[PDB]
DNA sequence: GTTATCCGCTCACAATGCCACACGCCTAACGAGCCGG
DNA sequence: CCGGCTCGTATAATCTTATGTGAGCGGATAAC
C-alpha cells in the first residue's frame, strides 16, 4: 500500500482558506477518494488585539500519493500554483522529524488542568474580589480540604492575612 | 528528408513532444497531452476563424 | 582514438532634438465599526 | 451581543510585422 505522506503547495495571499474546500469538493467530485488523507492548514491563537494567525502565510499541507492523476487533479483546481519540491515534475516529500515537529506545536491549546483548583503556597500573587480587591499578597498555606486561601495582602508594607478562595484571588 | 530527420516516432510520442515544447518540465501524461493538443485547434473556445 | 578549429543558435543593445496641448494615474478579500435584529 | 453588512486599506495575478550589429557558446569537423 503506498504511503499518504505531506506536500507543500504553493497558493496565492489570502485565498487559501477557500482552496482546501474546494479541493475536497473536487475530491469528492472526481472519485479519487480512496487515496487522500485528510488535508489541513495549520493556525494558530495569539493575544480587541487578540487574533487567529495562520501558522504559515500562503502556504497549504497535503496529504498525496503522487501519481499523476494526483498532480493533474491538484494542478486544476482553480487558485494553485505549482508544488513546491526539489525539482519539477518531481515534489520532494517533508521528512518525518518536521511534520512530528509540526503535529507537536498543535498540541499547546489543553488546558483544565490546572485554571485555579491546584496553587501552591509561598507565591506573590493578586486579590481581585473583596475589600482587597486588586492588590497583591504572599499567600502562606493552600488548603485543599477547607477551600480557604490564607493570603497575606502586602497593604501599607505590611502583611495582613486573610481566608479567601481560588476565584477570589487572581494567581500572578 | 524531414521524416528522416525528427526523433520522434508515434502518435502517444507526437503529444508528448508537442506538450513537452507548450510547457517545459510538466508531467508527460496521455489525457493532458490529448487535451492541450485538443485545446489548441480542434474546438470553439480558444480557436475561432471569423 | 583525441585535439584544435569552424560554424550555427541565441541573446543583449541601440535607434534625432525641441515644443505646445489634452486626459489618465486599481480593488475581492483580511482586520475594524455599528448596532439592527 | 459577535460579526452580518459595511468599511479601511494592503496587496497577490492566465504576445503573436523588425533590423542590424557584436559577442559568446554548444555542436559538428578535419587532423597525428
Amino acid at each position: 500500500a503506498p504511503k499518504k505522506r505531506w506536500y507543500v503547495v504553493q497558493a496565492f495571499s489570502g485565498f487559501e482558506g477557500r482552496v482546501a474546500t474546494s479541493l475536497r469538493e473536487h475530491i469528492k467530485l472526481h472519485n479519487m477518494e480512496e487515496l487522500f488523507g485528510e488535508v489541513m492548514v495549520p493556525t494558530e491563537e495569539v493575544v480587541r488585539r487578540k487574533s487567529e494567525r495562520k501558522f504559515f502565510p500562503g502556504y497549504v499541507l497535503v496529504q498525496m500519493v503522487m501519481n499523476d492523476a494526483s498532480w493533474h487533479l491538484v494542478r486544476s483546481v482553480p487558485r494553485v500554483m505549482g508544488f513546491i519540491g526539489g525539482t519539477s515534475d518531481r515534489p520532494a516529500p517533508i521528512s518525518d522529524k518536521e511534520v512530528d515537529a509540526i503535529m507537536n506545536r498543535l498540541q499547546q491549546v489543553g488546558d483544565k488542568p490546572r485554571p485555579k483548583t491546584l496553587f501552591e503556597p509561598g507565591e506573590m500573587v493578586r486579590v481581585n474580589d473583596g475589600p482587597f480587591a486588586d492588590f497583591n499578597g504572599v499567600v502562606e498555606e493552600v488548603d485543599y480540604e477547607k477551600s480557604r486561601l490564607k493570603v497575606s495582602v502586602s497593604i501599607f508594607g505590611r502583611a495582613t492575612p486573610v481566608e479567601l478562595d481560588f476565584s477570589q484571588v487572581e494567581k500572578a | 528528408e524531414t521524416l528522416r530527420v525528427d526523433p520522434t516516432n508515434d502518435r502517444l510520442s507526437a503529444l508528448v513532444e508537442i506538450y513537452r515544447m507548450m510547457r517545459p518540465g510538466e508531467p508527460p501524461t496521455r489525457e493532458a497531452a490529448e487535451s492541450l493538443f485538443e485545446n489548441l485547434f480542434f474546438s470553439e473556445d480558444r480557436y475561432d476563424l471569423s
